[PDB]
RNA sequence: GGAUUAAAACUAGAGUAGCGAAACGGAUUCGAUACCCGUGUAGUUCUAGUAGUAAACUAUGAAUACAAUUAUUUAUAUAUAUAUAUAUAAAUAAUAAAUGAAAAUGAAAGUAUUCCACCUGAAGAGUACGUUAGCAAUAAUGAAACUCAAAACAAUAGACGG
């Protein structure tokens, strides 16, 4: 999963996708995909 | 050298050893 | 003609217008069947006091000047003596300067981590009030504070994630770039060395006189030449 | 016994050698920097079992 | 390196007394123009380029980057049950490098004992350097040379 | 004895590039292992930042 | 580099020499710290042969003089009293 | 040149159960200044020093290149049908070759190279004298005369062995 991981103890992937604009640019693409 | 050999030494050793005993006992007295 | 050696000046500055000079014969040794070097130090002669410890010299053969002296300084053949001394002078000017520049550097330093020990406001705690002040649309003025204390005068979603950046992701790009120059340098290469017509044109294409009449080695340099001219200066 | 015993790298063959060697260090150096950070990681999440007060 | 030449001359002594078809030497110009003189006077089978796992089929140019890995594969003979290269002795040793004036190397092919040089025995190959060339000495004396006297292979 | 009598251990007393690199390893907030606390300040400020978007998406 | 390895062993031989300073029966450690400053010794002596200009650089900023590495040094007793290692 | 250097010994201050030179006793013996037993001082312990000696021994200086096998461990690596298997080093054991007076050595006591120490019949003698160092015991350095045609090592066959 690495940013998209359902674990309380998740690992770097999740922190790097949050500074590089991943895990902020995926949630609109769901989002904008959802609409 | 032989345990044989050595023992000559010791010999010698234990003369020279002897003397100096001697010679030590000689000046506390003369001292 | 005068008798002339050459040796290196092992003593000097000790005696007024003196220097030892250490002279190397060559000289057959019969008991032991080797041709054996032979040293013996000279007392020589330095008129304009020019040579120093270090320097290799020839010295030539002169009238008596004292009860010793029997050659001058002829000519100094290698001057790494002299060199030593203009070395060590500069070196005390020069660490001089860059110890002093380093220690500003690090009151400097002491300063600013002192001034932030004197913040109690803490990175965690602003960062917890631009994304409440950003979800719930207060704005103390903490916040413009806050503004000053990191420079971020828009409070935005895209802020605090500027705010936060490692300097590890930078690193993580620049190494991506690296390796990609290198695999493309190779494969562009080796492609081309495969096609020898590929390769005759890219060369003529590139600016190359007659590129077929060239060597393997005289030509693959000017492809690796190339290919790295044209992944390395195009970007 | 004519061909040359060494032949010298090209200034290109030089260029291409750095590279991959400047990249060799600098991918070691990052891989050491982000396992450190997935420790100091995994060490945040166990924190708050840790006892300062 | 006289050292490595030395090295060397001992390492084909050792290889002949176990009856080796086939061995390495380092890759320097010294050991391989040493090397090919052995084999213009039939003491070497075979005389290849190579790596240190072994002769090279094809040709594998040197540069600095594999130059560390380089070796000289030589191939030694052996006939009627004895090897042809029994011994091979250093004349000119690291501490003591002998010199000889053409004059004195005709002295030496000609029985007279020079610097305590034993002279040419029958059948033995004596090389000498000259200005970083190795040749025999009867060849030396032909071009008039002075060199080191480096080593006698019989 | 006007010799310049340099200790060959330790060199010059209060050199000042031995003196400072001593000084910088009693700085206050000094970290080990190769940490830096500016670093694992925003390191730190991340994950929770971090676990608040991944808990908004 | 020749003034790059200088400076590393500088920074063991000046915590050695601190353990040393606390632990004078330690003799091991005493003749590990010997062996440290003559290996630097050596390494500057060749810095000097290649890069004058470096190596005078160099010794000043470790804080050292061209005589203490290029005279011979055993680290002896001697040394240690007339340098007051111990102090007192 | 420097540093470190067992046991004994020495200089100060502590400690002292057990052990234990010496000493004084008990036995044994023809005798017993011994072996055994008792009482047991120095010493053995700690702190701070002196001293730099041992069968300080592998009786075998250090470094480098190289040479035929096996066994057994260890380490690293590789693989998988995942627990073994395959590799490359180290150590140890038994060996080929080689070396050697032989006993044997075996990766050196082999093939070579480089550097250091040391030896030149026995006895006299590691003594004398001098010198240096040490609180001291001593340690280092270190002869000659006289005399002799000896003296020594490995191995062989015996004889002998409480
Ligand atoms: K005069
Ligand atoms: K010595
Ligand atoms: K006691
Ligand atoms: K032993
Ligand atoms: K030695
Ligand atoms: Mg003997
Ligand atoms: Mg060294
Ligand atoms: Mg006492
Ligand atoms: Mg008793
Ligand atoms: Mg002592
Ligand atoms: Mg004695
Ligand atoms: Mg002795
Ligand atoms: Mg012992
Ligand atoms: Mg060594
Ligand atoms: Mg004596
Ligand atoms: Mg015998």
């Amino acid at each position: 999963m690495g940013s998209l991981s359902n674990e309380k103890f998740f690992d770097i992937s999740l922190v790097d996708s949050y500074l590089n604009k991943d895990l902020k640019n995926i949630s609109n693409k769901i989002d904008s995909k959802l609409n | 050298d032989s345990v044989m050999r050595k023992r000559k030494k010791k010999m010698k050793k234990h003369k020279l050893r002897k003397r100096r005993k001697r010679e030590k006992a000689e000046r506390r007295k003369l001292s | 003609a005068r008798q002339n050696f050459l040796g290196l000046v092992v003593s000097q500055g000790k005696m007024q217008k003196t220097v030892k000079v250490r002279v190397e014969t060559k000289v057959f040794n019969k008991k032991i069947n080797k041709e054996l070097f032979h040293r013996r130090d000279y007392l020589v002669h330095d008129e304009g006091e020019i040579s120093r410890e270090g320097d290799l010299v020839r010295i030539e053969a002169t009238r008596p000047l004292s009860k010793r002296k029997f050659f001058a300084i002829a000519e100094i053949i290698r001057n790494k003596g002299q060199q030593f001394a203009l070395y060590e002078s500069e070196a005390q000017l020069s660490v001089a300067k860059e110890e002093a520049q380093k220690a500003k550097e690090f009151l400097d330093k002491r300063s600013v981590r002192e001034n932030k020990l004197n913040e109690k406001t803490t990175l965690l705690r602003d960062i917890r009030t631009i994304q409440d002040a950003l979800s719930s649309g207060s704005t103390p003025k903490e916040l413009l504070e806050i503004k000053q204390r990191y420079g971020i005068q828009d409070f935005s979603q895209e802020t605090v994630r500027q705010l936060l950046q490692l300097d590890i992701s930078g690193l993580e790009v620049n190494l991506e770039k690296q390796r990609s120059l290198i695999d493309r340098i190779q494969t562009r290469l080796s492609e081309l060395l495969s096609n020898d017509l590929k390769c005759d044109q890219f060369l003529k294409d590139h600016g190359v006189e007659d590129p077929l009449t060239l060597k393997k080695n005289i030509k693959k340099n000017l492809l690796r030449k190339h290919v790295m001219m044209d992944m390395q200066q195009p970007s | 016994m004519s061909q040359p015993l060494l032949r010298n790298r090209s200034p290109e063959e030089s260029e291409l050698l750095k590279l991959k060697r400047n990249y060799n260090r600098s991918l070691l150096n990052f891989q050491a920097h982000k396992k450190k950070l997935n420790e100091l990681l995994n060490l945040y999440h166990v924190a708050n079992e840790f006892i300062v007060t | 390196s006289l050292v490595k030449l030395a090295n060397t001359c001992a390492h084909l002594q050792n290889c002949s007394k176990v009856r080796v078809a086939l061995t390495s030497i380092p890759y320097t110009k010294l050991q391989l123009q040493f090397a090919y003189n052995l084999y213009q006077q039939g003491f070497l089978s075979s005389l290849q380029k190579g790596s240190t796992m072994g002769p090279d089929k094809d040709f594998v140019e040197v540069t600095p980057d594999n130059i560390s890995t380089r070796r000289l594969w030589v191939g030694l003979k052996y006939r009627d049950n004895k090897p042809v290269l029994s011994s091979c002795k250093l004349i000119s040793k690291p501490n003591s490098r002998i010199h000889l004036p053409m004059e004195d190397m005709k002295k030496l092919c000609s029985g007279v004992t020079i610097r305590n040089i034993k002279p040419l025995q029958p059948g033995e190959l004596i090389l000498v350097r000259a200005h970083n060339n190795i040749m025999d000495i009867n060849e030396a004396i032909s071009k008039k040379l002075d060199g080191e006297v480096l080593c006698r292979v019989k | 004895a006007s010799t310049d009598k340099v200790d060959p251990v330790l060199g010059r007393a209060d050199t000042p590039f031995i003196t400072r690199i001593m000084a910088e390893l009693k700085e206050p907030l000094v970290l080990s292992k190769g940490y830096n606390i500016e670093e694992v300040d925003k390191f730190l400020a991340a994950i929770e930042s971090a676990k608040r978007e991944r808990a908004e998406l | 580099s020749s003034e790059v390895q200088a400076a590393c062993m500088t920074v063991r031989i000046q915590n050695m020499a601190n353990h040393i300073k606390e632990h004078r029966k330690d003799f091991a450690n005493t003749r590990n710290l010997r062996i440290l400053v003559q290996q630097r010794q050596a390494i500057l002596r060749y810095l000097k042969r290649d890069n004058p200009e470096k190596y005078y650089w160099t010794i000043q900023k470790l804080g050292l003089n061209d005589a203490a590495i290029t005279d011979e040094f055993n680290m002896d007793r001697r040394y240690m009293q007339d340098y007051e290692f111990f102090g007192d």
